[PDB]
Order: C-alpha cells, then structure tokens, then sequence
C-alpha cells in the first residue's frame, strides 16, 4: 500500500504521552453525568485554600496540636528576640512543606508566583497588641534585631476587632521560577515575627495567648514541571 | 478520530478551566476586599 | 495565564484590605498590589500543568504479579483496584469523587530462572460475576464476550482503552459507610470496588524449561472529573483494602520556634 | 452583617456575634431534580416535618479536650420525623445547615475547627482488623494520644482519616474564635456520587470539631463551656416506602 | 515514504476491536437477501418478553413440572404465611436467574428498569379469590407478616374473568445501574405474596390450585456491561 | 435512549392496565406510571450494548488442534463448525436462523517438547469438495485458488474477512430434518454443515528436534441479522455432531418456597 | 371480542370463549414473491383443495399427562389433496393456521402451553447414538421421568431441544387455561432459511402442548377431557412436479 | 473503506434499531393498555 519510514521512538512505551488507543468495551453507555458540587478543576484552586502551618514544629511538640500554634507572651523578657523564623520556600521548608500550599506543590519541580500568610489570633477579646511581621529576601543573614527585620518586606499589625491580617510575600525573584528542592540559586527568603509593642492583657485575662498562623497561595501562583512526592515513600508490599 | 467509542480517545490536556470561587469564598454574604470582614 | 499585578502606589485611607477574618471560612483574596506598592509586570505564566488532565494523566504503575509456564501460580489474578501501589492511590485518595476512563498498558518480561520459541500471553478480563479460570486449560479462557488481548513479545506494549464502567455516576475514593443495611460486614472502600478479576496466562501450551514472566499494568486516567478535593494523605499505606495507619508526626522538627538554617 | 436568623419548618435560629453561613463548595441544596433522578417514584417531601432545627447533646469544653465528630445523617435517627422517615425509605437527600455554637465571654480564649468532610472514612485503631459500627456512632471524642484496640484511631494530629489535621482547611468549615464570634453556621448540599443514597449504613459527612488553641481562662471565669451542634436538615426528600427497620 | 510511528497496542489482538481485515474471497456474489419472520436486532427484545418462573424450586420439584406452580389453597391454617417470597435481582436469585430475564441478563455485569411479575390464575372458573402481592425494598428484613408487607409498593389481585395480574417493580434504586451479581452495596428487594381474604371454591370444585408466575422487563430495561454466562461450565473436548 | 417515565396521580377509575390475560399470548405493555404513582425521570440510559452487533461481535475461540514439524500429525485439519467449543455454540444456538460474515483470527504459540531457525505457517482453506492433502509434501498446499494465509512467528496474527458463504438466505443453527429425502440417514444441523475443511501446517520442511505448535482459531461475528430467537441452552453440550443432552435441572433449588436468603 | 370464526376453503371453525389469534412474528403468511423466489417453473397453487382445515386424532388429556408434539408439514401427508401435493411436488409453502381446542366445564382446573416452535431438532435419549424417524413421528408423547434407548429424549423440564421449558414463551404460543377460553390458535407464516424446502425430510415447525398447571377435578365431573388439534396451511404453493414419493 | 469487498469491512455496531411489537404482542386484535383484555 501506501509507503511509510518507522521513525525512531516507534513500539516505545512513553508513560506521558497522548494517544488513541481501541476502546476493549465498545459503543458503552455510560453512566449519566450528574452534579456533584464542589468539581476542581486545576490543583491551583486547592492550593489557594488556607492551612493551618505548623510554625511549633520544635522536638516533642510535631505529633500533637502543639504544632501549630505559636506561643505568644505578656512580660518583660524576651521582647527584642524573635516570635519565629522560618524559611519562606514552601517545598524544602520544615514549617509549611506539609501544608495543603506544599503538598501540592511537592508533586512540581518548578513555581512562581506570590504566597500570603495569614495570622489569626487566638487570645482573649479584652487582650490588644501589635505585631511585626517581615519578610526580607536572601543575600544577608537571618535578621537578628527588629531593627534589621523592619527593613524588609513588613506589616504592623495591630489587634482589634477583625483579629486576623495577611502578609503577602510578593514574589522579589531573579528568575520566573524557583526551584521546589532546596537550592542556593533559588532560595526564598526569611519570615520573621516581632513585638511591635508588646501583648496588653486585663487583670482576669489568661496572660498567655498565640497566634494560629495559615498559608496559602495568590491569583498569580502556578507550578510547573510535574514530578514524584517524596513523601509516600513505600517500603513494600502493602 | 480515529475510533468511533469517546473512551477511545485523546486526553484534552488543552482545555484550561477553573472556579476558585467555590473554595477560597463559599460565603453566602459577599466579602468585599476593601471593607472589613465584620 | 495567570493573573498581571497592577501599579500601587502609597497610600493612606480607612480601607484594609489586609485587616481580615478566617473565622468566616472566607480566604482572603488580597494580592501584593494591596499590601505594598508595586510595578505593573505582565505574567505570561500559565496553569496549563496544574490541571487534573495534566497531574492525573500520567500512567503509574499499578499491578506487579509473576505466572510461570510449565496449579495455580500458571497464571496471574488481580481483582482490579487501585490501592495495590501507593503512588497512584496517593493521587486517587486526594479526590472524593472522580470520573474518569483509563487505558491500561501492559509490560510483560520473561525471564529464565534449552531455549524459549517464544511468548505470547493472554490478558483476560471478567467483569464481575463472571466464571472464573481455576486452570489454564480453563475452558474459561475461550473470550466469547470477555475482553481479551493476545500479546506477543518483542512488541509494543499492549494499550487498550476502558470506559467509565461505574455503577455510580463518579468513582469513589472513599466510602465512608458499611456493606450491610444493618451496619454489619465490609467497612470501606472495597464494597464499592466492583470491578471484574484480571487473568493473565501464557497461551503457549508448555515449555522445556520454567520461564517465569511478570506483568506490570500502568493506569492512566483521562477525560477526568474530580470532585471535592481533600487533603493528601500523611501517613503510609498499611493496608490495601482499608484506610488503615499508624500515626506519624505532621511535619519534620526543628530544635527551636526562631531556629532556621 | 454579624447578626443573623435562620427560619426553618418553626424553628429558628438567633446569633448575635457570628461569621456569615458557609455555603458548602458554593452549592445551596435543592430537590432532585427530573433529569438527574434514578428512582420512578413519586418521593415523599416533608418540607416542615423534617427541614428544621434539631438540637443534639452538648459537650463540655475543657483546656485538655482533644475533639469530637459526629456522624451525619445517622446521628439524626430517632430524632423526630426525620429519623422516622430514614426507618421506612429506602432513599435519601438533604442539605443539613449546620449551626454550631460556643458562647464565652471576653476573658475566655481558644478556637475551634468546625469542619464538614465529606466521607471521612476512618482508620482502625490496630491496622490489621475491622471495628464495630458502634466505634464510629454523646459523640466520640478524639484522644491527644494513640489508642490500641478495636477502635477507630482518634488521634488529633492524625483526624482519624489519616491526614494532617491542619489540612482539614479545604473542606466546608469555619472558626469559633471565642473573642470574635460564639457560632459557625455551615450549609452542606447533597454530596455524593450517587443521586439518592441509604441514610443508615452511609455516612454522607462527618463533622469534626477541633480545637486547635485550646480553651483558657483564669479563676473565677465560668469553668463549664459547651458546645452545641445544631443541625437542621434541608430539602429532605425520600424514596423507597417499606417496612421500618429495626435501627 | 511517509515518516510514521508506532504506538503502544500495535501487533497485538484485542478481542472487542473494530477494525477491517483483508477480504478472504473478493468479488463475492452473497446469497440475496430474503425476509424471514422474526428479525431481532437487540436482546431487549427478548428479554421483554414473558417467561414461567420456577418459584417452586424446592428440593425434589425442580427437575418436574412442579417448579413452576405456585400452591394456594383454600382452607383455616396458615393464612398469615407468605404463599412465595424470593430475591428481586434476576441475575443471581434462585428463582428467576433461569428465566428468559435472568437469561439474557446474565451475559452483563449492569442492568437497569423495571421489572414486572405478571401471574396468571389457573384455577377453576368458579373459584374467586384475592391476592396481596408486595415489593418491599431492601433496608430492612424480609416480611414476615401481611400488616409488614403492605407498606412496600403492593397490588391487591381480584381473581376473575380477567385472571391475570401484573406486578411493576418500579426500580427504586440509589444508582443508575445494578450488579447482575450478588453484593451488598446493590441488592433488590423481596417479593413476596399473601393472601388477601381467601380462595373461595363452590362444593364441585377441586379446592386446591395454583397460580402460576411469569416475568419480563419493561420498556427502560437495560443491561450494560457484557461479560461471560457462568451457566455453560464446558468440562473438556466435547 | 430508552422510555422516559412520566409523571402520574392518584387514579380511581374503571380502566385497570394491571389486569391482564396471558392466555392471549400477548405481553403486557405496562409500565410503572400505570400500577403507582411516579415521578418524571429522564432516562438517558440507551440499549446500545444489547444489541446482536455488539453482543455476537466479539471474537471467540472455535478451535484448538496440534501440529508437529519433523503421517498424519504433521498438520492439522478442522472441518469447520461452530460446535467445537460450548460458549460460542450457546450464542449462536440462541438464535434459529441467523446471517452473518465472520474474520477469523488465528493464535499460533509454538513450544518445544539444538534451537528452532522461526517458525513460518500455512493455513490453507479448501471449500467443499476440493482436494484434501494428506501430507505435508501433499502437493495440495499449493494454493491456486484455495485461500490460504502465510504468517511467520514474532508478528501481528493472522487476521483475513470471510463473505457469507451459505447457500441458503442465513446459517441455521438448527435444522429439524434429516439428510435423505427417505427420512434417513444424518438427523440435525450436520446436514447443513457444508464449510470446507481448514489446514494448518508448517511450511519449514523439517526441524532439528520436536516442534508441537497449536493454532487457535477465533471467530468474530459482524454485519449480524439473526432471526427467529429460542430461549438458551441449559443443559450441556455432550456431542459435537448432534443437540443431544443428559436431563438437567431447570434452575437452582431451594428448602422452601418462602425460603429467601 | 371472545367469539371468532376462521373459514378456510369450505371449512369454518367456530369459538366462542377463546383469545384473539395470535399471528407468528406479527407476519400473516402470503404467497412467494417474484423476487424472493428461487425455482423458475410455475407453482402450483390449490388455495381451495389444501388451504383448509385438517382435524387431527385428538389425544385424552389426563391428571398426569406430561405433554404431546406433532411434527408439521409432515404430519399432514395422507390427509386429503395437502398430504397428495407433497408426494407429487419437490418443494412447498404453507402458512399454518393452528387451532388447538381443548373445552371443560367452570369445575375443571389446569392450563396448557399451546407453542409452536420452529426448528425443534430433538435430543436422541442415549447421547451417543442416533434415533430412527418414526420416532419423532398419534403424536408422541412427553414423560415426566428419564427415558432411555434409542429414542427422543422427551422429558419435559427439557422440552425435548434441551432447554427451561417455561423458557418456551419466546415463541409463537397461546395458552388453553379452562377458566378464560379453550381454545388457541396460532397463524404460522412461513420460517426458513429458504424460500422453499422440502416437506417430508424437514420439519419447519413442531407443536408442543404442555400442561404446566395440570388437569384436577372432583368425583362427578366428565374425566375424559380430549384435546383436538385442527391445523389448516394457508397460502400453500408447490413447485417440482414428479413421480409421486412412497412415503 | 480500504476495502472494495462488503465483507472486509467494520463492524456497523453504531446503528441501534428495535422492534419488540413482533414479539410482546403478536396478536392479530389490538389490545389496548386501558381496556380490559377480553
Ligand atoms: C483486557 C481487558 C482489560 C479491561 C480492564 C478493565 C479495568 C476496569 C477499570 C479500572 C477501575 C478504576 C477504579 C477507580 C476507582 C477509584 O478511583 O477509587
Ligand atoms: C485461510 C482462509 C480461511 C477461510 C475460512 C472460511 C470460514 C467459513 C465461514 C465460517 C462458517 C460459519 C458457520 C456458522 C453456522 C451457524 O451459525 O450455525
Ligand atoms: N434563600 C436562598 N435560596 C437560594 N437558591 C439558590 N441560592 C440560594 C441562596 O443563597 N439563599
Ligand atoms: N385477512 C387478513 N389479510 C392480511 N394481509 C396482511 N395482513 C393481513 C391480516 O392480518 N388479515
């Protein structure tokens, strides 16, 4: 019949590819489609979700609700060091590599785009204070001092009735994208929290409050180069 | 086309949709960015 | 492609759009346009590769099983499900519900433990209820309305596709219910898991040495529906027929709240 | 925009300090509809029987109280004619508004999760055996520990499903956060792979109460804080008359 | 020639493809075509058609005639007894997996719509009677009194000129689709029979006869998913 | 598709679609809108699958023979019939008349009992009446205008079309009647059984050792038109020549007629 | 619509409890057409001499009888000019009006499948031998047992083609149940594979009368309850005149 | 079609066509659902 050239790549097996294949059960009624609320459609609808961060991560306190709540203070000591610190790349990091913003984007080796952390916090309604939140981009150290930290990328946050604000990383990177593993070319910044003032608190008010913190990701956040967790690791048969 | 059953078809990989709405918002009152949330 | 950041400037008015409430079950929809001042960039990037099309449609490998030629180790038997592998079930058990059909691909490789001809092998598939082979001289093998594929080796690997065969309208990763109206019996998923038994063989009809083959089934969902997303699943895979774990930390440690590398 | 009534077949519902209702992935429940029904039958619509607000027992809130979760529509049997039409059909539909709510005053501190999953399929205690249907089904508390037994695992950081529970933020859910409101309001349509569904051996959605920081106060505040689930089922519509069963 | 490559599901054979083949014998002059009664062109054709249904089945009676009469007599005891009582699903049930339904059936895995029980009297002209025959869907128990089974969908059957009754079961089921097979998650419900007042019979005529059962589908029956017929059972080499 | 189910009410009046007369050899059209009360439903659900293509239009195994390389047991013969192997036979014995052309597909694994070259094979058709070879040197395979398809090992099977090739206006699968006008002789189908013998050899002229290949032949019925449907077989399938059965019971038993599971 | 009557070629047959005829495939029979014929000689076409009524030997129908079967076209021959054209003739039509009548009182029970199957190709009694002609050829009568040697094996769970007997509904049938009629006819068009065929060495159709609820009656009613058979081929034509066959 | 010969072709398993009234109700009076059989 007609002459053809089998080129190379024939009788292969690529397990990403898209072909037409015969269809073993022919001219099948399936079932009829019906609504079913609540349909995603992109993976970048569900990692703009909220999720609790387990800021807490310390020894003894991961297996527990400890985690994930920061222990927030009304004293006298301790007020020019930090509330915590983490790293600010969601893949790598040992704070937010679990959250629903890094279990999606574990499954990628490439993302761009801007995430947003939001702090709600959890102490009384006759309890008031300021927080500093910053974020400072890489190439110097961890700030050590409020005074290094309010150089960054802040937010002052005072506590009041709406108990809840939003620090929006904006996204200051050399390339398009970063890399998810942890690498010295694209590595993101530092998240650090301060007392602006301090945590004011009545006589009958439980003294010790803390703030619950969430993660996720703004309307310009994609990934982009699909790869394995590595999180499941099988160790054998089930 | 080449086969006449749909199952046996190409996966449309192409089309890009999504409703963010239905996660980050399901409020009944609408939110507005600008105001308070109370 | 995904959304351009606007020009911000300074500003100082009675609006907040960073002043929030997550006890309202709302995500804030705040960009750095709201927080800081910033430049107008033009974002080309695009959410073409976080589709379920794309995330989903990959072929994982989701059934290994050995059948040996010249009793009941002659050939392979499966009961189709997708928990026998943990890659694969880690993405079907991130979404309640999910309506696809798949094309499954075989690898089969014989191996020696005197000279093979050569293979050739039998994929059968019984929908369920269907008889069942307890021999390979069968007599359930002739596939008068079972599908069947016959596969030589030094081939291409055997692609065929399957329709959406549920009885349901969507698939169900989990099935948080009982098997009996008494609340009695099978609790799970597998009560759901009604799909036909996989039988595999080797049509050759003996051999002068023993040749062991193994076969490797690799699923890959296409035109894919997925309905309420949950969240991924933390801890290992412990059973196949049940949700069954150990409990296991939520994240790695650090030794400090402030303590970073 | 905090206050708010909710009025359904003679029960309403008042809260003064509260979030807006959460309408569960943006659906509000309806009636089945004729195209994407299976059963030819005429089913039974009890509009103002069974749509309205059912008020279940109270749980006491403590600073070392792990969690709860009850088990829907289940836990709605025997509770009015709602749980006598589950005992003569065969089918079932609802869209259950979910009003929880925990009141305290503004010396009291803590937050709660109320959070819907949909087919939160639980995990055996030992990962070698089945449990009964009473370890799913006073509502089972979570433990802020690991149990062993024919039971389900009922530790916090694992909500019983196996995933991490600071994730359980992508179902329907809201916050009590005791110095901003004292009740979550939740509307959850039909979820389900199937148009009508038995309401005794499934279980549509659970709903898990956390705290994630935990109640606090000093002495001299009310030490009894409890939290009430009230759930109020909604276009409830049933197929499938026969003898009633005996659960 | 033109440059092609070579898929995965080349070389291989798919029993249920759709493909064309090289003619054996071209040119060939077939036999003309001539119209012969009775072309079926779909099983549900044949499937909608009635068939006697062995309820009788008991031990001793199914290799005989027996099977398929149904027992009613008229007398004092054992009116609050059920006359028959079976499974609802054709597929597997003991009763009517051997009927032209059951048949037909049992070459799928699904099937759906109604089924209906019709039941002929073949009892004397004289003799008049009143039947309750119930559906009752599962979730419950079997029946185990008329007060119990007149809840289910019912019919009250008066015996006379007419003498034949149909039963619909409306297919009230929670999916699309049935397991022809037996399993829980998809079970039919019980059909079963009393007797609503009596079989009343003048001094003549014999006081004991017997009715007798059919069952077909309805115009929305469908089956779905074609699979092999268990009933067959080759040994060896015929 | 098939019958929406429409809505209907509470009805008291003199028509009664439940009352019937079977011994009008009619069905009854009755549908669940006429005996209780129903809602409108929108049946998407279509007939598509039970149809005599998509039910007869599968390929199944007719025939399994041996044949050695290196007498008579050199090559195999097969006298074409439906009747060889019992699933096949139980379609095509559910329809009286039925007029259908078939592609037969061939599945030829050859085993050893030194190393085989390749294995090429001969399966030569004679219609009625043509010359039979008994040997492999018979002089017969010569195909001049037999059909006969070559296929060497390693490749695609052999899959050829065949027309309608009956005398008669459709195949019978029964036929009541005997062979001799004189009510003699053969008695059944045998009569009508007029497809010529189907030979199956090695074309490799020898082998250093012993080489036993078998063939398994399936048909797959298209472009169907049966006619005259009979209820299916229940009891076995003793002969091959002849309907000839051992006495079976017509259906599963059990203790009691108000005995349910 | 009870009573009915059938005139053929001089020969009327009256009814007056009895279900509407039933035609075979929902086909009346007509003659051969031009362009479905096969034979190129003129036929020969009786419609008066042969297209009538032929009452066969009516049978007793008792508590315990199994069933019985006649064997058409050949069970006609030697019965007036229809049995003298098949001897004469090579090939034949014919459209079979089949009228089984079977009367009783309002104090006899029972019920017969009165079915008419095409191509009944019988079963041997022993499965390894073949069974002479005059086996399947006073019609030959089912047992309610196993019978063994070398005859047709006519049991009636397998109605003698091996398979469910209740299963014979698929066919062309009417049933005889004494309370509603007592009579059935059945309009038979032509069925083959052929446009003409042979009327002695094939049986196009055979009918089987099947008691499935049998006869019962008390001490005074008449016990001798016959049942006659009165079959008449309709558009019969013949082709292939020859020396008259000794059969 | 890359074949000349009817036969060498594909399975025409698209078409779906059905006549049940040959075999439901074969009978020569219409029967009517509403009336009464007789
Ligand atoms: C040789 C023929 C092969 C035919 C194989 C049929 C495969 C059945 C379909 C796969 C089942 C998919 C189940 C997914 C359920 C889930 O997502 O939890
Ligand atoms: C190498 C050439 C192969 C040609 C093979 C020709 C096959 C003949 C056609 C098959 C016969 C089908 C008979 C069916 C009769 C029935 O349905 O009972
Ligand atoms: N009352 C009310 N009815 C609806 N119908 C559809 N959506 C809504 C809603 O949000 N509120
Ligand atoms: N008398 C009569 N002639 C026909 N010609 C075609 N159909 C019929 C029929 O039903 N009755």
């Amino acid at each position: 019949g007609v002459p053809v050239l089998n080129t190379p790549g024939s009788n292969q097996f690529l397990t990403s590819d898209d072909y037409q294949s015969p269809s073993a059960m022919p001219q099948f009624d399936e079932t009829p489609e019906m609504h079913i609320p609540g349909e995603v459609r992109n993976l970048m609808e569900i990692a703009e979700v909220d999720s609790v961060v387990p800021v807490n991560n310390v020894t003894g306190k991961t297996k527990s609700m400890d985690a994930y709540q920061i222990p927030v203070g009304t004293g006298n000591t301790d007020k020019t060091k930090p509330i915590f610190s983490f790293q600010m790349d969601p893949g790598y990091s040992s704070v937010l590599k679990r959250t629903l913003l890094g279990e999606m984007l574990n499954y990628y080796a490439h993302w761009s785009g801007s995430v947003k952390l939001t702090f709600l916090f959890c102490g009384s309604a006759m309890a008031t204070g300021k927080l500093l939140i910053s974020y400072s981009p890489p190439g110097a150290s961890v700030p050590t001092s409020r005074k290094d930290a309010m150089l960054g990328t802040h937010i002052v946050w005072d506590i009041g009735l709406q108990s809840s604000c939003v620090l929006c990383v904006p996204w200051i990177s050399q390339s398009h994208y970063r890399m998810v593993q942890q690498d010295p070319y694209t590595s993101a910044g530092y998240i650090t929290c301060w007392y602006q003032t301090n945590i004011v608190v009545p006589p009958g008010a439980p003294t010790s409050c803390d703030v619950l913190c969430f993660a996720s990701a703004c309307n310009d956040f994609s990934v982009r180069l699909l790869r394995d967790t590595p999180f499941m690791a099988q160790p054998g048969k089930l | 086309n080449f086969y006449k059953d749909a199952a046996s078809s190409a996966s449309n990989r192409q089309d890009i949709q999504q409703d963010p709405g239905k996660f980050t918002d399901p409020v009944k009152d609408l939110m507005i960015k600008t105001l308070p949330a109370l | 492609t995904v959304a351009n950041t606007q020009p911000s400037g300074p500003s100082n008015s009675t609006e907040i759009p960073a002043l929030t409430a997550v006890e309202t079950g709302h995500t804030s929809q705040v960009d750095p346009s709201d927080t800081i001042q910033t430049r107008h960039v033009v974002n080309f990037h695009s959410r073409s590769e976080s589709t379920i099309e794309n995330f989903m449609g990959r072929a994982a490998c989701v059934f290994m099983d050995q059948y040996k030629i010249n009793s009941t180790d002659r050939f392979a038997v499966w009961t189709i499900n997708i928990r026998e592998m943990a890659q694969l079930r880690r993405k079907c058990e991130m979404f309640t519900y999910m309506r696809f059909d798949i094309e499954m691909t075989m690898v089969i490789t014989s191996c020696q433990d005197q000279d093979m001809p050569v293979l050739t092998h039998q994929i059968m598939y019984v929908p369920p209820g269907g008889p069942i082979p307890a021999k390979v001289d069968g007599y359930e093998w002739q596939t008068s309305t079972n599908p069947s594929v016959f596969w030589t080796e030094g081939n291409a690997p055997p692609r065929i596709s399957i329709p959406f065969i549920s009885v349901g309208n969507a698939y169900s990763s989990f099935y948080d219910g009982w098997s009996h109206f008494t609340q009695d019996g099978t609790y799970g998923y597998t009560t759901l898991n009604a799909m036909g038994k996989l039988y595999i063989r080797h049509v050759n009809r003996s051999s002068p040495h023993q040749i062991t083959s193994t076969i490797r089934v690799y699923f890959k969902p296409k035109h894919i529906k997925a309905w309420v997303p949950r969240p991924p699943r933390l801890c290992p895979y412990i059973n196949k027929r049940d949700v069954n774990f150990v409990v296991t930390e939520i994240t790695d440690s650090r030794t400090s709240i402030t303590d970073t590398p | 925009d905090r206050v708010r009534s909710m009025t359904l077949g003679n029960s309403t519902i008042t809260t003064q300090e509260s979030a807006n209702v959460v309408v569960g992935y943006g659906e509000w429940p309806s009636y089945l509809s004729d195209r994407e029904a299976t059963a030819e039958d005429q089913p039974t619509q009890p509009d103002v029987a069974t749509c309205r607000f059912y008020t279940l027992e109270s749980v006491q809130w403590e600073k070392t109280s792990p969690g709860w979760w009850w088990k829907f529509p289940e836990a709605l049997k025997n509770m009015g004619l709602f749980g006598q039409n589950m005992h003569y059909h065969y089918l079932g539909r609802a869209g259950y508004t979910i009003h929880v709510q925990c009141n305290a005053s503004k010396f009291h501190q803590g937050c709660l999760l109320v959070v819907c999953v949909p087919e939160a399929e639980m995990g055996c205690a030992d990962t070698d055996t089945t449990f009964p249907a009473t370890e799913l089904t006073t509502p089972h508390v979570f433990t802020s520990d690991s149990i062993t037994g024919k039971k389900v695992q009922a530790a916090v950081c694992n909500a019983g499903m196996g995933v991490g529970v600071g994730n359980l933020t992508i179902f329907p859910h809201q916050w009590i956060n005791l110095r901003t409101n004292n009740s979550a309001t939740i509307v959850i349509p039909y979820i389900n792979s199937v148009p009508m569904d038995n309401m005794f051996r499934h279980y549509n959605f659970t709903l898990m109460i956390i705290p994630f920081a935990p109640l606090n106060f000093t002495d001299g505040a009310t030490a009894y804080v409890p939290i009430t689930v009230t759930i109020a089922p909604m276009y409830a519509e049933y197929n499938g008359l026969r003898l009633a069963s005996t659960q």
